[PDB]
């Protein structure tokens, strides 16, 4: 039950938010977000 | 009131999020639609659901005075004696992370077409017990090709903000963040406060969503898509029906204000971007969009469905 998948995901994610964690470090790149516009809003 | 456009916001993305999966739903089935409303608070999502022709829906919340609210809400709906039809309902109070709901529903072979789970997954992840329970419970009883769709905080955008803070908080005059530690994120447990001036102020647990991904798997089920709130408004507003919806639902701010009216940010630059974008060839005016405080505050969801195997 839980005795397998905890350990078993802190091996598979070990990497969590590091250096090594490619998509962490894709989202870093990413530029901070302007808010939605839309014209003509009447 | 300052929150008036964010909360719109909100509901106007639960309403094409919704809209998208009962389509699906319905290009498949061809028949009554059955609906799981997990964490369902005090009827927030009744009226989209009532818009989506649903036959039966089941409400369910670990807090018993906002699911009888929420049962309430739905009689007054219904009682209102009009032309449209509305879903059969039921409302179950439990702890969707602790107590397995098959043993609580009236009909003890209950299948769902869609769990739809909106701000509530990341409560789970107290332990993994819990996030199992609560997977288990929204998605062991979908109909094959059915879907695990809902709403939670972005574990990305949380952690690139508070090891960007100069401590272990981070917000604004709308919302803020506070971890205990920056630097160590357990798959499971790893708390925040977060207080949300006019919605929450409620402790919550880290997700991390390949990990959710992950777990989903074990009762067949498949990532449909996931994306951060930006990304999905970038899409569904492509589309002109949801873009009428966004400004009937209000979920937008219009500017520049009239001189009679005011913007709901007192904040000093909080609409430099509008003020930016019609500094560039004339702009049709006016403009729709949200105060720089509110957007951090939302921006830092993301949207995600699953789509349970054959
Ligand atoms: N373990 C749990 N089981 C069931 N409900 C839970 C829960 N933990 C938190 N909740 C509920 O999740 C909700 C978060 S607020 C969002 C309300 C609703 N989903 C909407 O969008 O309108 C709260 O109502 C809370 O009671």
């Amino acid at each position: 039950d839980t005795a397998e998948a905890v350990p078993k995901f802190e091996e598979m994610f070990a990497s969590r938010f590091t250096e090594n964690d490619k998509e962490y470090q894709e989202y870093l790149k990413r530029p901070p977000e302007s808010p939605p516009i839309v014209e003509e809003w009447n | 009131s300052r929150i008036f456009y964010l909360r719109n916001f909100n509901n106007w993305m639960k309403s094409v999020l919704i809209g998208e999966f009962l389509e699906k739903v319905r290009q498949k089935k061809k028949r009554d639609i059955t609906v799981l409303d997990l964490g369902c608070g005090k009827g927030g999502d009744l009226l989209k659901w009532k818009k989506g022709r649903i036959n039966k829906l089941v409400c369910t919340d670990i807090a018993d005075v906002s699911v009888k609210q929420c049962q309430q809400r739905y009689e007054d709906m219904k009682n209102r004696r009009d032309s449209e039809y509305i879903f059969s309902a039921e409302f179950i109070t439990a702890d969707s992370s602790k107590e397995l709901l098959i043993d609580k529903f009236r009909d003890p072979q209950m299948c769902f077409d869609i769990c739809s789970c909106q701000f509530v997954c990341h409560y789970s992840f107290e332990s993994y017990e819990q996030a199992d329970m609560m997977l288990r419970n929204a998605c062991e009883r979908l109909s094959p090709g059915g879907y695990f769709i809902g709403t939670t905080p972005n574990s990305f955008e949380l952690i690139r903000r508070l090891e960007a803070s100069e401590t272990e908080s981070f917000g604004n005059e709308i919302y803020t963040v506070k971890f205990q530690k920056k630097g160590d994120y357990p798959l499971f447990g790893c708390k925040y406060d977060f207080n949300l001036e006019g919605v929450v102020d409620v402790p919550e647990f880290l997700v991390y969503f390949p990990l959710l991904n992950e777990m989903a798997k074990k009762y067949n089920m498949k990532l449909v898509y996931k994306k951060t709130f930006l990304e999905f408004y970038e899409e569904k507003i492509k589309n002109n029906e949801n873009k009428m919806l966004l400004k009937r639902m209000q979920a937008l701010e219009p500017y520049p204000a009239n001189e009679s009216s005011k913007l709901v940010s007192e904040k000093v630059d909080d609409y430099e971007h509008a003020a930016k974008y019609m500094k560039n060839s004339q702009v049709r005016l006016p403009l729709g969009t949200l105060s720089k405080s509110e957007w951090e505050a939302t921006s830092i969801y993301l949207v995600f469905a699953f789509e349970k195997q054959q």
